[PDB]
């Protein structure tokens, strides 16, 4: 898989991304309420993005995964019985 | 001449029985020959279908180079190549004079039989003296390359089965295909139109062995349209 | 009146057609689907909603001068008492839920200090920056094989 | 005032705000 | 070609150890710049941070026992044939 | 210089038998007879020697080669002259080809045969370290001519052989046939294959 490294190495981009645009939460009237919880979805969103790209990478590690004898009874018994009857 | 054949596959693990089950139930061990068939389209460009083959069997120091392949053996390459697949790059191309080298041609309700007839030969030199130019200056230039090993075990009425294994080199590097397991191989070529009476016990021979060999792995003959030489 | 306010109205129907998939698939329950796909699908359509809700904040000037309507010609007799609440917009619960932002405004607040307590305000937002390029500075530091026939197909080249 | 049909519209951001995250739940 | 995608495993393991350690250094300045009425900014996202991403450094313990795996974890079983030779030699004599 | 070759385009076979009573002197065994063919492969394909030639040879069993603008190699249909070690690859088909029958059938679309002239049932007669075997060719054109051979033991002999041949054959007391000494490249490492030249080249082809 090259591509688990292209797309989970741009996870790796995403929790480059991720801690990026989070933290970044940054410090109009309609609209200045609007992007307030429009981070509290979207750079938690994102974050249960990287943290679904936790899940995603922390359990698809894990796909890294891929007698009769009655012992020596029925063995030395037919042990001799086979020689010592072979033999005699 | 008009033979026939088929093929099937079993797991690396439970090809150590098979073996010497093939050393068992044919009376001789598998025993390895280096086979490497090359492609060559006629002239890509030509304009105004079977494209164009070739072969050869080569120095056991020139397959593998590493210490003559850590030490002696015959069978030893069996456990040893997977995705290691490259013994050599291929050199590119390779082949002035050409050395031995050969091909054939073969074209199309129990089985199948493609009309095959052969030929071989021993050297070239001249204006476009080589392989690669008295091949493409023949007419026919290179669409690809291919090549194998094989372990073979003697049999009754002139029959032979090669297990193998096979690799393709070429300008992004080689790679082996013979990855998930073993191979193997058997084939009679007939008398060019020989007897089909002849034909219907060339069958029932391998219907033995078919529905014999049925179970360790299934006996069947692959697709038609996969068959033509045709690219 | 606005020879360009009519191409911020065809990118409120950009945006608005960001509503016409997602409430699509709403009704498209309650059998279950693509929860990574959907939710990206509507997350990303949610968006630019915004983002027209942004490039209306550059024309701002119209929305407060307010352009406001002169326009409704038609004389939809009365019926459009209902394109009247409709053309009316104002202020739904989601006022009853502007003051909840007005509790959440909570204290504070004026009446509370004039001036030199918002002077308090700005010189109190202007230091949460400073720790921001603290924190960027820090940040830099770490940053089963085919079945034979596609083989002889492969013996015909076929990948 | 073509911003106070736009604050209404900011009210068809909630009712998918909380229903988006009533989703989350 | 284990070691190339476990290699790729820990060389985007250790990826993980700038990822969930960077969330360290994050919560550390915080209380630096502390002690202001509002210091309890980064109070309900450092300790939103550090909750949040330290969950990310369990991830991290689960990764070395995956290559604690490799140090944690022919061909028949034909021995069991030698029972079928074995059922044989008692059927010969039985 | 154990190799050449001559062609002539005036003779008959009435002619053909004549030689022996002079060369009779020279004649110690007349070893197994050979026989042959020769066929030009005319590439239906547009534009672009362009001429391909094609001939074949058993003494003792059959091989096939071709030569096209100073570019050439070796063939067969045997399996004697083809190391075992050939079929120990198994690489060997051990269904061999005519390769007229190869040629003109599977390829009858471009190349189909363009000519076709041979002479049958050759024999041999022993020229002291250069063999001598003869044999005549028949056109479609009625009689077409007469042909024969040399094979030289020692190298460096080789300017007294072809400096004998000419003098039991100025005793012709008959009319110029003429041949081609030439070796392809540079090389010329085989004594089978350097009298092919004198072959395809005195037969101006």
């Amino acid at each position: 898989q090259a591509l688990y490294e292209k797309l989970e190495q741009t996870r790796t981009i995403l929790s480059v991304k991720l801690a990026e645009l989070i933290n970044m939460t940054t410090i109009s009237e309609l609209a200045v309420a609007t992007t307030s919880v429009m981070m509290v979805n979207n750079q938690t969103m994102q974050l249960i993005k990287n943290v679904q790209d936790l899940l995603i990478l922390t359990r698809s590690i894990k796909e890294k995964w891929l007698f009769d004898e009655k012992q020596i009874e029925e063995l030395l018994d037919n042990c001799i019985e086979t020689f010592v009857a072979e033999k005699t | 001449v008009q033979q026939l054949s088929l093929f099937g596959s079993i797991g690396d693990d439970g090809y150590d029985l098979l073996i010497s089950t093939l050393t068992t139930i044919s009376g001789n061990p598998p025993l390895l020959y280096n086979s490497l068939c090359t492609v060559w389209k006629p002239n890509p460009s030509y304009d105004v279908p079977n494209r164009i083959k070739l072969s050869k069997e080569v120095p056991f120091s020139y397959l593998i180079d590493e210490t003559m392949m850590d030490k002696p053996l015959n069978f030893r390459i069996l456990k040893s190549f997977t995705n290691d697949k490259i013994p050599l790059n291929y050199a590119m191309t390779r082949n002035e004079s050409c050395s031995p080298w050969s091909l054939q041609i073969s074209d199309i309700r129990s089985v199948s039989m493609q009309t095959i007839a052969e030929t071989i030969i021993l050297s070239s030199a001249g204006k476009n003296s080589s392989v690669s130019s008295l091949m493409n200056g023949l007419g026919y230039v290179f669409e690809f390359q291919y090549l194998t090993i094989g372990v073979k075990f003697f049999m009754k009425h002139g029959l032979i089965l090669e297990l193998q294994k096979i690799w393709q080199i070429e300008e992004a590097g080689n790679s082996q295909i013979t990855s998930g397991g073993f191979l193997l191989k058997a084939y009679i070529n007939v008398s060019r139109g020989t007897d089909i009476d002849r034909i219907n016990y060339t069958e029932t021979a391998l219907m033995n062995l078919k529905k014999e060999l049925q179970g360790y792995i299934e006996l069947s003959v692959p697709d038609r349209q996969s068959m033509d030489s045709r690219v | 009146p606005g020879q360009a306010l009519d191409a911020v109205r065809m990118r409120l129907a950009q945006l608005t057609h960001s509503l016409r998939r997602i409430r699509d698939e709403m009704s498209k329950a309650e059998l279950p689907q693509w929860y990574t796909l959907q939710s990206q699908l509507n997350v990303t359509l949610s968006q630019l909603v915004s983002v027209t809700s942004t490039l209306q904040h550059f024309q701002e000037t119209l929305d407060s001068t307010v352009v406001y309507p002169l326009p409704k010609f038609p004389t939809t007799s009365h019926e459009s008492l209902v394109t009247t609440l409709l053309r009316k917009k104002n202020i739904p619960e989601v006022d009853e839920w502007m003051k909840y932002v007005r509790e959440t405004s909570g204290v504070t607040t004026a009446l509370l200090k004039d001036e030199e307590i918002e002077k308090l305000l700005q010189q109190d937002r202007e230091i949460t920056n400073w720790a921001r390029t603290t924190f960027r500075n820090e940040y830099g530091k770490h940053d089963p094989f085919n079945v034979d026939d596609v083989l002889k197909f492969t013996f015909t080249g076929e990948k | 005032i073509f911003k106070i049909v736009q604050s209404r519209l900011m009210s068809t951001s909630y009712h998918l705000n909380s229903t988006l995250e009533s989703l989350y739940d | 070609y284990i070691q190339e995608r476990l290699k790729s495993l820990n060389d985007i393991e250790t990826q993980l150890c700038s990822m969930l350690q960077e969330a360290s250094q994050v919560t550390f300045i915080f209380g630096e710049l502390k002690r202001g009425n509002e210091s309890v900014k980064p109070q309900f996202e450092n300790h939103v941070k550090q909750f949040y991403e330290r969950l990310d450094k369990s991830t991290t313990q689960l990764r070395k026992e995956i290559q604690l795996l490799d140090e944690n974890v022919q061909d028949t079983e034909k021995m069991e044939e030698q029972l079928d030779l074995l059922s044989a030699i008692l059927d010969p004599s039985k | 210089g154990k190799s050449a070759v001559i062609f002539v385009e005036r003779a008959t076979p009435a002619t053909l038998t004549e030689l022996k009573d002079a060369l009779s002197n020279s004649i110690l065994s007349v070893r197994d007879p050979w026989s042959i063919d020769f066929r030009t492969y005319r590439c239906s394909i547009k534009n672009l020697s362009k001429l391909m030639y094609s001939i074949t040879f058993h003494h003792h069993g059959r091989q096939t080669v071709l030569i096209k603008d100073n570019s050439a190699m070796v063939t067969t249909a045997a399996a004697a002259d083809i190391p075992p070690a050939l079929v120990f690859n198994g690489s060997s088909t051990g269904v061999p080809e005519s390769i007229d029958t190869i040629l003109s059938s599977k390829l009858s679309n471009i190349w189909m045969q363009r000519q076709l002239i041979k002479g049958d049932a050759g024999e041999t007669l022993i020229l002291d370290g250069l063999t001598v075997r003869l044999v005549n060719l028949f056109s479609s054109t009625g009689f077409k001519g007469l042909l024969i051979e040399l094979q030289a033991d020692e190298a460096g002999e080789f300017e007294t052989k072809i400096a004998g041949i000419e003098g039991h054959l100025a005793e012709i007391r008959a009319k110029e046939y003429k041949t081609s000494s030439d070796s392809l490249g540079p090389d010329t490492s085989n004594e089978i294959c350097d009298l092919a030249y004198q072959y395809v080249r005195a037969l101006e082809l």
